RNA sequence: AGAACCUUACCUGGUCUUGACAUCCACGGAAGUUUUCAGAGAUGAGAAUGUGCCUUCGGGAACCGUGAGACAGGUGCUGCAU
DNA sequence: CCCTGTCTGGCGTCCTCTCACCTATGA
DNA sequence: TCATATTATTACGCCAGACAGGG
C-alpha cells in the first residue's frame, strides 16, 4: 500500500522474495553459460544465503538491511516475539463495540450499574438502534437510520434509553491484573463525556481517579448478556478469588465518616438520655437536640435467627451512642447489635461485610454494602473533617530527646577521638542510639496524638481517645499508618544511601518543620530508589504472570 | 529602588538568608553551546575553526597540489524566523568558505607554486538557532538536548561479584577515546593479564607489549624488582632488602654476621625488618631449596660453548642451577613475586603467551582485528601503527588528555591527542597496582568522570564526518584533476555536509520536539540532560545505579526533577546555578571561606574538585560578618554529610535553591513536600495548558520572574524609554537618549506575536501590559507571552479551597468544583487546530478545489466561497466541509474534500494557500495582489514621514545655533525648511547631517519600496512538488467538565468530578461559596504536607488582599493605604525585602494597591521559605482565624460542618489531558489491510485492543460465549460479523462463528515456509 | 387613468451620423456657471470664472471635447418560435 | 574419562495518546 | 528512466545448554 503521498512504501518481505528471486534468475543464466566453478559456487552460496535470510533473518551473521540499517523484518519473525501473529493478533485481538474514556465517580449508584456516557452510548449500540427504529416504522431503509442517528433527532434518545436498559457492559481497566478487573454493569445515561463507576468497586479494579481511562466492551449476542448477567456482574464479584476475603470493602471515606459517626465522647449534648427507638435517634440528630457521638440508653430490637431459618426478635436497651443506634437502622435483620457496637475501623467493617456474606447471604449483603457506602459518604461530609497545620502535633518531649541523642554521639565521637572503641562499634553504637531515640519520639508523639483530648464531664477532668483529624485518619484505616503519622510529627528515621548500608546522621527533622537542604536529598535517594524499583518491578511481575497462566 | 514594572505589584518576599549570586541567565547551556560552533575564534578552538584546520590544506598523494583554507562565514538567512515557520523551509544559513587552490610543478615541497585560484565556495547550510535556544527544522520547532556520556579517558572497573562463580573479583581498565579504537586490559580468574580492542576476542596483554618493540627483558624489567643472588664461597648468596619479607613466613634460618636473627617457623614481622635494617643485613647465604622455586629474570648464555643456558621467565631447579653455576654468570637476577602484594601476574601471561618476537605479535594483532585476509608485514604494521598513534583514527581530546593524566597521577594536563608506549604501559601498572591493593577503583555515576555533551559539540562532531566525506572526495578529483580547467567546485560538494547536518538535526535520539504548551515547559525542556542517545545507555536495559542519584548531583543535576515510567534519572534536568565547565563536566558556584569570615566571592566547581574540599550547608546561621554562628556546622567531606568544626571549611554552598532545578523550585513549601510528591508536582508542572485570563500565584517563590523573561515568551524591552503605543500591530517604544545610538535616531518597533498555534495545539499569544506614555527601562518586560502576568509565571489559577469530604464526589482523587469556576470562563482554554488539504495528483489526472462538490446537495457549498474552500471566521463542528478537493474520473466523482474531524468545533481564525501557481478561480489570486502591492508603499512613505516629522522638528530644535528666526524658517512646508549659513566657532553641520538623513531616508524608501512590489508581485513561495497547499486554522475553546485533570503544585492530581451549582456549595459565614473542594484523606498517605501551608498562607495572602479591597473600595486617602501596605510589607523576622514605601509618589502606592486587590502576592522561597509562625503573624494581620480553618455551612442542608474545615487559596492548574480528546468509541468502520481485525488509535476510528490478560480475565470466568464473540465475530472474522450486523438490525442476537482471519494468515505465514500444517477429520 | 406643444410611434420639410441613450481606451480641456448674433428651431459662431481629493511628477477619479472602431439604437417583422 | 571455564542463544509489563520521517544510482 | 543488488562499532544480566580441555 502507499502512504499519504505519491510512493509505495513496500514490506519486508517483497525486499526478501525479491532478492532470491533475481539470485535464482542469474544462478540459471549461469548454468546456461556454463560458467566456472567458483563463479556457480559463490552464486549457489548467495542464493543460500538469500534463502536462509529470507525464511529467519539473522540467524546466520549479520541481518541485512534495506532501510538504513535497521535490518528487514522475515517470515519467522513474522512469527515469533512479543509482536508475531500468536502474541499481537490471535490471543490479542482488537475489537469493534468497544469504547474508551477517563473515569470519574458518581457515588449515586447502586453497585450493579455505572454511568456512560450518552455520545458514547449512541456511538456503541448503533445496530440495536437501527433495529428499534426498523422495528418502529419511523423510516425505512438502513440510510434513512444513519442519517437520522447522524443528526441526532429527538426520537433517538428514547431508542436509546429502550436498548441500554438491561443489557450489560464489560468495563475494563487497562492493566487487568486478576478477573476482577473486568465486570460487567448496567449502563446508566449520563450527561458528560466521562464513565462514573460506583467506589466500591475501585478497590477491584486498583482504579483511582488520578486521570485513569477504561474501556467498555458490548456483549452482542444473547449469551454474552448473560454471562454478563450471571457471571461477570458487579453484583456477583463480592469476594475474592486468591481467598476469602471481600473486594467490596469501604475503602477511604466511608470508613472515616462510620468511624466519626460510631464513637463517643465524654460529653455531648444529650449525655445519658434514653431514647424509645434508634428512628427519634436519627430525628434527636437531625433536629438539633443531641449530638452524633453521644453515650445514650436505646431500645434496639435485634433479630437473631437461632431456629432453623427462622428469625426471633429480641429487643432490649444497650448502652450505646446515638450514631451506632442510626448506623443500626441500616444493618439487616439477622446481624447482632454488636457488630456496631464498637468503633468500627476498617478491619470491623469488613468483618462486618463478611459476617453479613456468611450470614445472610448475597441480596442483603449487596444492599447493605450500598447502604454503608451512602451512609458514610453522607456523615463523612456532614463531619467536615478536614486537615490542618495544627493537627499535626509536634512533641514537647521531642527536642529534648535530640539532645539527650546529641550527647550520646558526642560520647561515642569523644572515645573516637582517644582511640578506645572500633569504627564498626562506633557505626553500630550510632545506629542504634538513632533507632532508640526515633522510638521514643514515635511514642512521644503517640501519646500526644491518640489521648491528646481531655475534656471534662460534669466535674474534674477524664480523657478519652482524640478526635485529631490526622489520628482518625489513621486509627480509622482509611489512608495513613503508623509510619506516616510518625513522619508528619516525629522524626523521619535514618534514612539510607544507595550504597544499601544506613547514613549515621538522621532526618531529625519531620515535614511541619522544615528539612533543610542535605536532609532533602537524603530523602531523595531514599524515593528515587522506591521509584526505580516499582518501574522496573512490574515487568517481572507481568512476565511472572504470563509464565503463570501459560504453565497453568 | 526598584524598575518600573517591578513597582507595579511587588510581591512580599519571605526569606531570610541574602542572596549574594543572583541567577545566570537560564538558557545558557544551549546558547553559549551553539556560540561556540559558529563563531569566528582565532587560535582555532573550538568551533568551526577546529573542523576545517583538521581538515585542511588537502594535498593528494603527490599530485602536486595542494587547496588550502583562508576563512569562512555566514550569509543571511533567507527567511526570517516567523515565515520560516510559515513556510516550512529549515531556519539556516549558507556557509559561504573561502577556498584557495594552489597547483604545483614537479618536485616542489619547497618550490613556488604555478599558478592559484580562490573563490567563495558554497557548501552546505547549518541551521542557525533562534534566540530561545531553539531550531526550526522543517516548519516545527525542536531542540537538542544534551548528552551525559562517559568522558574518555581511562576508567579501572572492577565487576567484583558476579563473574567466575566464586567471589573471586576482576579487574578491567578500559581506555576510552573520543573518536577511534577502545582498549580494555582484564584480568582472568586464572590472575592473567588480557588485552581486548573494541569488544573483540581476547589476546594475552603482553603480546602489545611485544607489538610495542620490547623483548622479555626490558618487560620484566618493568613489571619487576630484581633480587639478586651473588655466587660466592657457597651456596650462592643472597641480596636481601628487608622490605620483601614483609608478612611472610621464614622457610630457612636467616643469620648473618655471626648472628640468628630470625629462625624457622616463625613470620617476618616489621619488627624483625627494623632488626635487620638497624643491623644492616643485605648478604645472607641461602639454602639451594631457596632458589628452586624463584624465576629467572633476563638471559644467560654458556660462554665457552656458546649456547643458551635459560630464558628469561624461566622456573629454576637445581639441575639449572648446576647449568648455570659451572658456566661462570655470577649474577642471577629472580623476579620478586610477593603472594601478598608484588603478584607475578605479568609473568604468568608470558607464560601464556604464544609469540615470542615483535613480528608474530603483529601477526597476531592482525589476525584478531580483521580475521580471513592474510596478515603480512606491511599490512600488520600499518594497522597496528595507526590503531593508536596516528591523529587521523584515534584521538584523546583534551578532555581525554586531562582525565587520562589525573588518573595516572601525572603532573602535566595538556599533552598529545594519540596515545604512545607509555601511557598503555603506565596503564597497565596502575591496574596491577589496583590488583595488589594500592589504589582504587572509579565509579560511573561519579559526575567528575561524566561529560555533557551539548548542541555546538554534537554539530560539530557531525560536520566532522561531512568534512572527512568531502575531503576523500577532494582527493578523488585532484588526482583525476586536469588543469588548468577546474575552479573548486567541480572538486568540492555541497552535498555530503548538509545531508549528514541535516541527518542529525531532523533525524537524532535527540534533536527532538519541543515539549511547547507553557514557558515552564519550554525553558525546562532546553535544559535537559538526557543519558540516552548515541555512545550511551538504552531505556530499556540499563539499570540500577545509573538511575539512581549519586551524591556529585549537588548543585548539578536536580534531585528531584526526573521523569516517573520507563526511563527514571536518565532524563535528568540541570540545576539552576550549575554551569557548564571548560571541558564540559558540571560546575556549580560555591562561596570561599577563608576563615571564620565566609567571604562573598564565588568560586566554580567540579565534582573531582568538590571531593577534596571541606563544603558547607547554604542554611548554616551566620550574622552580621560571616562568622558561624554556631562553633559546629554541618558540611560534607568527601560525598558524606557530616558535622565539622567552625574553622576547618573551604566553601559554603551559594544559595539555597541551588540543589533543585527550575521546574521544583517554582514549588512552594517544597521542603515540607515529600520527595515522590515532588517529582510528580514538578513532572505535572510542565503540562499545564494556558488558561484564557493569567492569574499570578499568590503563593510563589520569587524564581517566577527569571522562569518568565529568560524563557523567550515576553516581549522584553532592549532599549529603555517611553512609548508612542500604536499597538493594535505593535508596541513602540521611543528609546531615552543615553541608550540611544548619535546615527540612527531610532525608535524600538516591538511585533506581539497574536494568535496562533503552540506544539502542543496550545494558544501562544502576546498582550501588551504597558499603557501608552509609561516609562520602561532595559530589561523590562512588555508584552505579557502565554501564561504570564505582569512578568511573573501564571500556569494555572489560583481558588478558594476547602479540604473535606463532601458526600462522596471527591472519592480517590477526584475534585469537586463549583459552578463560578466554569462560568467565570477561568479555565477555558484555547486550542488551535492545523488541518491541512493537499490536491495531490495521484492517478487519472489532478484532483479540484471546487465548490461543485457531487451526490451531497445543498449541504457542501455552505462556510465557502463560490470557488471553493471555507470562507474564513464561522461555528464550524464535526462533518463540515472547509476545502472542496475532489476529482472526476477518480457519475465516477467522490468526496476526498478535507472536512472537519468527528467531535471537534472551533473558528476558522487563518488559511493559508501557497498552492500549485495557478489557484485563482477568475481573479481572488491576483484581487488580494494589488491590496498588499498598496500596502507596502503606504508604511513604507508613512515611516518614512514618521521619521520626517520627528526630523522637521529635529532641524527646527537644532535651527537655533545656525538660524534661530522662527518668523524666517517657516518658509516652504513639503518642500526645502532650513538655509542659513554659519561657518565656524561651534559645528552646526547638524542641518547638513539631518539633510542627508531626510535625503537618503527618501532614497532609500524608494529603493525599499521597489524591493517590496517586487517581493509582493508573485505567484506564492514554497517547495515544488506538492500542487495544492491549502491549511485552515480552527481554534476550539474547551471550557472545563466532569472528566478533565487539574493539580496543584504539590503533586495533588484530579480528575473534575461534579461541576456543582453555586448554590450548593460550603459556603461560611460571610456568605462565599468555596470554589474547590478536594479531599484530606489524600494528606496523611502522600505525605505533600506543603499544599496546606501554601492553603493557608494563600489564605493569608487573600486576606490582605480584602483588607485593601476594602480599604480602596470604601475608598480611603491614601495614607491609611499607605500604612497597611507598610505593615504588610515588614511583617515579622528579619527579612530583604522591607519596602521604601514613602518614595512612591502618592500614585505608585495607589497603582500597586489597584493591582493588590486581587490578593497580596507572596514569595515563599524554596527551602529557605516562610516559617509558620509568620503564617499565623501574617494571618493576624488580615483578621482571619489564626488555625486556618473557618466554620462551614452546608449549601444544601444549611446547618453548619462540625470540626471547622480548612478554606484557603491554592494555585490548582488544568494539565492537558483533557477529556473530550480521550472519549472514544467504535461500532463498525473500517479494519487494516493485512489483517481483519480494526485499526488502532483515535485519529483512526478505531477500536479497542482486547489483549492478552483480558483474555485471561474471561478464561477466569465461565465466559465462553463472550469471550467467543470477543475474538471471533467483534473482531475478526468477515463472514461472521457482516452476518451479525445483519441479525442485529433484524433483531436477532444470534452469531455464526466461524474461523478467525488472522489465524488462516498464520496457516499461510507458516505454511509459507517449508511447514506443512493443516486442518484434519470432520 | 385624459392626442394643442409634449405625449407620438405618423406626414412635410430642415438637420445629425460611434451617435439622444451606455461601456472602453487615446489624448484636448476641471466640471459647471453666466451672457451675445443668425436661424422656424435643431444648431453654428462669441465674452467671463475655476485647477478639488494625489504624485522615485510616462499622471489620475468625477464632467465636457475630438477621432478611430468594438458597439449603441429600432413602438422594425414573426403572439403560428416564446 | 568426569568436572570445568567458556561461548552462544534466549528471555526480559500491559493498555493508551501526541509528533516527525521514510534508497541511490543515471547514461 | 529502468534495471543493479549490499559496507566504515563497542557501554545488560541472568540463565540454561552445548563444547573443548585436562587430572
Amino acid at each position: 500500500v502507499p502512504l499519504d503521498g505519491g510512493r509505495f512504501a513496500t514490506s519486508d518481505l517483497n525486499d526478501l522474495y525479491r532478492r532470491v528471486i533475481n539470485r535464482n534468475n542469474r544462478l540459471k543464466r549461469l548454468l546456461d553459460l556454463a560458467a566456472p566453478d567458483i563463479i556457480v559456487r559463490n552464486e549457489k552460496r548467495m542464493l543460500q544465503e538469500a534463502v536462509d535470510a529470507l525464511l529467519d533473518n539473522g540467524r546466520r551473521g549479520r541481518a541485512i538491511t534495506g532501510s538504513n540499517k535497521r535490518p528487514l523484518k522475515s517470515l519467522a519473525d513474522m512469527i515469533k516475539g512479543k509482536q508475531g501473529r500468536f502474541r499481537q493478533n490471535l490471543l490479542g485481538k482488537r475489537v469493534d463495540y468497544s469504547g474508551r474514556s477517563v473515569i470519574t465517580v458518581g457515588p449515586y449508584l447502586r453497585l450493579h450499574q455505572c454511568g456512560l456516557p450518552k455520545k458514547m452510548a449512541l456511538e456503541l449500540f448503533k445496530p440495536f438502534i437501527y433495529g428499534k427504529l426498523e422495528l418502529r416504522g419511523l423510516a425505512t431503509t438502513i440510510k434513512a437510520a444513519k442519517k437520522m442517528v447522524e443528526r441526532e433527532e429527538a426520537v433517538v434518545w428514547d431508542i436509546l434509553d429502550e436498548v441500554i436498559r438491561e443489557h450489560p457492559v464489560l468495563l475494563n481497566r487497562a492493566p487487568t491484573l486478576h478477573r476482577l478487573g473486568i465486570q460487567a454493569f448496567e449502563p446508566v445515561l449520563i450527561e458528560g463525556k466521562a464513565i462514573q463507576l460506583h467506589p466500591l468497586v475501585c478497590a477491584a479494579y486498583n482504579a483511582d481517579f488520578d486521570g485513569d481511562q477504561m474501556a467498555v466492551h458490548v456483549p452482542l449476542t444473547l449469551e454474552a448478556q448473560l454471562e454478563a448477567r450471571a457471571l461477570m456482574m458487579s453484583t456477583n464479584n463480592i469476594l475474592s478469588p486468591a481467598n476469602g476475603e471481600p473486594i467490596i470493602v469501604p475503602s477511604q471515606d466511608v470508613v472515616l465518616g462510620l468511624y466519626y459517626m460510631t464513637r463517643d465522647c465524654v460529653n455531648a449534648k444529650g449525655e445519658g438520655m434514653v431514647l424509645t427507638g434508634p428512628k427519634e435517634a436519627e430525628r434527636l440528630y437531625r433536629s438539633g437536640l443531641a449530638s452524633l457521638h453521644a453515650r445514650v440508653k436505646v431500645r434496639i430490637t435485634e433479630y437473631e435467627k437461632d431456629a432453623n431459618g427462622e428469625l426471633v426478635a429480641k429487643t432490649s436497651l444497650k448502652d450505646t451512642t446515638v450514631g451506632r443506634a442510626i448506623l443500626w437502622m441500616i444493618v439487616p435483620k439477622g446481624l447482632p447489635y454488636s457488630i456496631v457496637n464498637q468503633a468500627l475501623g476498617k478491619k470491623a467493617i469488613s468483618k462486618m461485610l463478611n459476617t453479613c456474606y456468611r450470614i445472610l447471604g448475597l441480596k442483603p449483603t449487596v444492599i447493605f454494602a450500598d447502604q454503608i457506602m451512602y451512609t458514610g459518604f453522607a456523615y463523612a461530609a456532614r463531619s467536615g473533617a478536614s486537615v490542618g497545620i495544627d493537627d499535626m502535633v509536634i512533641p514537647e518531649k521531642k527536642h529534648e530527646i535530640i539532645s539527650e541523642a546529641e550527647a550520646e554521639v558526642a560520647e561515642i565521637q569523644e572515645q573516637f577521638q582517644s582511640g578506645l572503641v572500633t569504627a564498626g562499634e562506633r557505626y553500630n553504637k550510632v545506629i542504634d542510639i538513632w533507632a532508640a531515640a526515633n522510638d521514643r519520639v514515635s511514642k512521644a508523639m503517640m501519646d500526644n496524638l491518640q489521648t491528646e483530648t481531655v475534656i471534662n464531664r460534669d466535674g474534674q477532668e477524664e480523657k478519652q481517645v482524640s478526635f485529631n483529624s490526622i489520628y482518625m485518619m489513621a486509627d480509622s484505616g482509611a489512608r495513613g499508618s503508623a509510619a506516616q503519622i510518625r513522619q508528619l510529627a516525629g522524626m523521619r528515621g535514618l534514612m539510607a544511601k544507595p550504597d544499601g548500608s544506613i547514613i549515621e546522621t538522621p532526618i531529625t527533622a519531620n515535614f511541619r518543620e522544615g528539612l533543610n537542604v542535605l536532609q532533602y536529598f537524603i530523602s531523595t535517594h531514599g524515593a528515587r530508589k522506591g521509584l526505580a524499583d516499582t518501574a522496573l518491578k512490574t515487568a517481572n511481575s507481568g512476565y511472572l504472570t504470563r509464565r503463570l497462566v501459560d504453565v497453568a | 529602588v526598584y524598575s518600573y514594572t517591578e513597582k507595579k505589584r511587588i510581591r512580599k518576599d519571605f526569606g531570610k538568608r541574602p542572596q549574594v549570586l543572583d541567577v545566570p541567565y537560564l538558557l545558557s547551556i544551549q546558547l553559549d553551546s551553539f556560540q561556540k560552533f559558529i563563531e569566528q575564534d582565532p587560535e582555532g578552538q573550538y568551533g568551526l575553526e577546529a573542523a576545517f584546520r583538521s581538515v585542511f590544506p588537502i594535498q593528494s598523494y603527490s599530485g602536486n597540489s595542494e587547496l588550502q583554507y583562508v576563512s569562512y562565514r555566514l550569509g543571511e538567512p533567507v527567511f526570517d524566523v516567523q515565515e520560516c515557520q510559515i513556510r516550512g523551509v529549515t531556519y539556516s544559513a549558507p556557509l559561504r568558505v573561502k577556498l584557495r587552490l594552489v597547483i604545483y610543478e614537479r618536485e616542489a615541497p619547497e618550490g613556488t607554486v604555478k599558478d592559484i585560484k580562490e573563490q567563495e565556495v558554497y557548501m552546505g547550510e547549518i541551521p542557525l538557532m533562534t534566540d530561545n535556544g531553539t531550531f526550526v527544522i522543517n516548519g516545527t520547532e525542536r531542540v537538542i538536548v544534551s548528552q551525559l556520556h562517559r568522558s574518555p579517558g581511562v576508567f579501572f572497573d572492577s565487576d567484583k561479584g558476579k563473574t567466575h562463580s566464586s567471589g573471586k573479583v576482576l579487574y578491567n581498565a578500559r581506555i576510552i577515546p573520543y573518536r577511534g579504537s577502545w582498549l580494555d586490559f582484564e584480568f582472568d580468574p586464572k590472575d592473567n593479564l588480557f588485552v581486548r580492542i573494541d569488544r573483540r576476542r581476547k589476546l594475552p596483554a603482553t603480546i602489545i607489549l611485544r607489538a610495542l618493540n620490547y623483548t622479555t627483558e626490558q618487560i620484566l624489567d618493568l613489571f619487576f624488582e630484581k633480587v639478586i643472588f651473588e655466587i660466592r664461597d657457597n651456596k650462592l648468596q643472597m641480596e636481601l632488602v628487608p622490605e620483601r619479607l614483609r608478612g611472610e613466613t621464614a622457610s630457612f634460618d636467616i643469620e648473618a654476621n655471626g648472628k640468628v636473627y630470625v629462625e624457622k617457623g616463625r613470620r617476618i614481622t616489621a619488627r624483625h625488618i627494623r632488626q635487620l635494617e638497624k643491623d644492616d643485613v643485605k648478604l645472607i647465604e641461602v639454602p639451594v631449596e631457596y632458589i628452586a622455586g624463584k624465576v629467572v629474570a633476563k638471559d644467560y648464555i654458556d660462554e665457552s660453548t656458546g649456547e643458551l643456558i635459560c630464558a628469561a621467565n624461566m622456573e629454576l631447579s637445581l639441575d639449572l642451577l648446576a647449568k648455570l653455576s659451572q658456566s661462570g654468570h655470577k649474577r642471577i637476577e629472580t623476579l620478586f613475586t610477593n603472594d601478598l602484594d608484588h603478584g607475578p601476574y605479568i609473568s604468568e601471561t608470558l607464560r601464556v603467551d604464544p609469540t615470542n618476537d615483535r613480528l608474530s605479535a603483529l601477526v597476531e594483532i592482525y589476525r584478531m582485528m580483521r580475521p580471513g585476509e592474510p596478515p603480512t608485514r606491511e599490512a600488520a604494521e600499518s594497522l597496528f601503527e595507526n590503531l593508536f598513534f596516528s591523529e587521523d583514527r584515534y584521538d584523546l581530546s583534551a578532555v581525554g588528555r586531562m582525565k587520562f593524566n589525573r588518573s595516572l597521577l601525572r603532573e602535566e594536563i595538556e599533552g598529545s591527542g594519540i596515545l604512545s608506549k607509555d601511557d598503555i604501559i603506565d596503564v597497565m601498572k596502575k591496574l596491577i597496582d589496583i590488583r595488589n591493593g594500592k589504589g582504587e577503583v572509579d565509579d560511573i555515576d561519579h559526575l567528575g568522570n561524566r561529560r555533557i555533551r551539548s548542541v555546538g559539540e554534537m554539530a560539530e562532531n557531525q560536520f566532522r564526518v561531512g568534512l572527512v566525506r568531502v575531503e576523500r572526495a577532494v582527493k578523488e578529483r585532484l588526482s583525476l584533476g586536469d588543469l588548468d580547467t577546474l575552479m573548486p567546485q567541480d572538486m568540492i560538494n555541497a552535498k555530503p555536509i548538509s545531508a549528514a547536518v541535516k541527518e542529525f538535526f531532523g533525524s537524532s535520539q535527540l534533536s527532538q520536539f519541543m515539549d511547547q504548551n507553557n514557558p515552564l515547559s519550554e525553558i525546562t525542556h532546553k535544559r535537559r540532560i538526557s543519558a540516552l542517545g548515541p555512545g550511551g545507555l538504552t531505556r530499556e536495559r540499563a539499570g540500577f545505579e545509573v538511575r539512581d542519584v549519586h551524591p556529585t548531583h549537588y548543585g548539578r543535576v536536580c534531585p528531584i526533577e526526573t521523569p516517573e515510567g520507563p526511563n527514571i534519572g536518565l532524563i535528568n534536568s540541570l540545576s539552576v546555578y550549575a554551569q557548564t565547565n571548560e571541558y564540559g563536566f558540571l560546575e556549580t558556584p560555591y562561596r570561599k571561606v577563608t576563615d571564620g569570615v565566609v567571604t562573598d566571592e564565588i568560586h566554580y566547581l567540579s565534582a573531582i574538585e568538590e571531593g577534596n574540599y571541606v563544603i558547607a550547608q547554604a542554611n548554616s546561621n551566620l550574622d552580621e560578618e560571616g562568622h558561624f554562628v554556631e562553633d559546629l556546622v554541618t558540611c560534607r567531606s568527601k560525598g558524606e554529610s557530616s558535622l565539622f568544626s567552625r574553622d576547618q571549611v573551604d566553601y559554603m554552598d551559594v544559595s539555597t535553591q541551588q540543589v533543585v532545578s527550575v521546574g521544583a523550585s517554582l514549588i512552594p513549601f517544597l521542603e515540607h513536600d515529600d520527595a515522590n510528591r515532588a517529582l510528580m508536582g514538578a513532572n505535572m508542572q510542565r503540562q499545564a495548558v494556558p488558561t484564557l485570563r493569567a492569574d499570578k500565584p499568590l503563593v510563589g517563590t520569587g524564581m517566577e520572574r527569571a522562569v518568565a523573561v529568560d524563557s523567550g515568551v515576553t516581549a522584553v524591552a532592549k532599549r529603555g524609554g517611553v512609548v508612542q503605543y500604536v499597538d493594535a500591530s505593535r508596541i513602540v517604544i521611543k528609546v531615552n537618549e543615553d541608550e540611544m545610538y548619535p546615527g540612527e535616531a531610532g525608535i524600538d518597533i516591538y511585533n506581539l506575536t497574536k494568535y496562533t498555534r503552540s506544539n502542543q495545539n496550545t494558544c501562544i499569544n502576546q498582550m501588551p501590559c504597558v499603557s501608552l506614555g509609561e516609562p520602561v527601562e532595559r530589561g523590562d518586560v512588555l508584552a505579557d507571552g502565554p501564561s504570564t502576568d505582569l512578568g511573573e509565571l501564571a500556569l494555572g489559577q489560583n481558588m478558594r479551597v476547602a479540604f473535606m469530604p463532601w458526600n462522596g464526589y471527591n472519592f480517590e482523587d477526584s475534585i469537586l468544583v463549583s459552578e463560578r469556576v466554569v462560568q467565570e470562563d477561568r479555565f477555558t482554554t484555547i486550542h488551535i487546530q492545523e488541518l491541512a488539504c493537499v490536491s495531490r495528483d495521484t492517478k487519472l489526472g489532478p484532483e479540484e478545489i471546487t465548490a461543485d462538490i457531487p451526490n451531497v446537495g445543498e449541504a457542501a457549498l455552505s462556510k465557502l466561497d463560490e470557488s471553493g474552500i471555507v470562507y474564513i471566521g464561522a461555528e464550524v463542528t464535526g462533518g463540515d466541509i472547509l476545502v472542496g478537493k475532489v476529482t472526476p474520473k477518480g457519475s465516477d466523482v467522490k468526496d476526498s474534500s478535507l472536512r472537519v474531524p468527528n467531535g471537534v468545533s472551533g473558528t476558522v481564525i487563518d488559511v493559508q494557500v501557497f498552492t500549485r501557481d495557478g489557484v485563482e478561480k477568475d481573479k481572488r489570486a491576483l484581487e488580494i495582489e494589488e491590496m498588499q502591492l498598496k500596502q507596502a508603499k503606504k508604511d513604507l512613505s508613512e515611516e518614512l514621514q514618521i521619521l520626517e516629522a520627528g526630523l522637521f522638528s529635529r532641524i527646527r530644535a537644532v535651527l537655533v545655533a545656525g538660524g534661530v528666526e522662527a518668523e524666517k524658517l517657516d518658509k516652504l512646508p513639503r518642500d526645502r525648511w532650513l538655509e542659513l549659513g554659519l561657518t565656524d566657532e561651534e559645528k552646526q553641520n547638524q542641518l547638513e547631517q539631518l539633510a542627508e538623513q531626510y535625503d537618503e531616508l527618501k532614497h532609500e524608501f524608494e529603493k525599499k519600496l521597489e524591493a517590496k512590489r517586487r517581493k509582493i508581485t508573485q505567484g506564492d513561495d514554497l517547495a515544488p512538488g506538492v500542487l495544492k497547499i491549502v491549511k485552515v486554522y480552527l481554534a476550539v475553546k474547551r471550557r472545563i467538565q466532569p472528566g478533565d485533570k487539574m493539580a496543584g503544585r504539590h503533586g495533588n492530581k484530579g480528575v473534575i468530578s461534579k461541576i456543582n451549582p453555586i448554590e450548593d456549595m460550603p459556603y461560611d459565614e460571610n456568605g462565599t461559596p468555596v470554589d474547590i473542594v478536594l479531599n484530606p484523606l489524600g494528606v496523611p498517605s502522600r505525605m505533600n504536607i506543603g499544599q496546606i501551608l501554601e492553603t493557608h498562607l494563600g489564605m493569608a495572602a487573600k486576606g490582605i488582599g480584602d483588607k485593601i479591597n476594602a480599604m480602596l473600595k470604601q475608598q480611603q486617602e491614601v495614607a491609611k493605604l499607605r500604612e497597611f501596605i507598610q505593615r504588610a510589607y515588614d511583617l515579622g523576622a528579619d527579612v530583604r525585602q522591607k519596602v521604601d514605601l514613602s518614595t512612591f509618589s502618592d500614585e505608585e502606592v495607589m497603582r500597586l494597591a489597584e493591582n493588590l486587590r486581587k490578593g497580596m502576592p507572596i514569595a515563599t522561597p524554596v527551602f529557605d521559605g516562610a516559617k509558620e509562625a509568620e503564617i499565623k503573624e501574617l494571618l493576624k494581620l488580615g483578621d482571619l482565624p489564626t488555625s486556618g480553618q473557618i466554620r462551614l455551612y452546608d449549601g444544601r442542608t444549611g446547618e453548619q460542618f462540625e470540626r471547622p474545615v480548612t478554606v484557603g487559596y491554592m494555585y490548582m492548574l488544568k494539565l492537558n489531558h483533557l477529556v473530550d480528546d480521550k472519549m472514544h468509541a467504535r461500532s463498525t468502520g473500517s479494519y487494516s489491510l493485512v489483517t481483519q481485525q480494526p485499526l488502532g488509535g483515535k485519529a483512526q476510528f478505531g477500536g479497542q485492543r482486547f489483549g492478552e490478560m483480558e483474555v485471561w480475565a474471561l478464561e477466569a470466568y465461565g465466559a465462553a460465549y463472550t469471550l467467543q464473540e470477543m475474538l471471533t465475530v467483534k473482531s475478526d472474522d468477515v463472514n461472521g460479523r457482516t452476518k451479525m450486523y445483519k441479525n442485529i438490525v433484524d433483531g436477532n442476537h444470534q452469531m455464526e462463528p466461524g474461523m478467525p482471519e488472522s489465524f488462516n494468515v498464520l496457516l499461510k505465514e507458516i505454511r509459507s515456509l517449508g511447514i506443512n500444517i493443516e486442518l484434519e477429520d470432520e
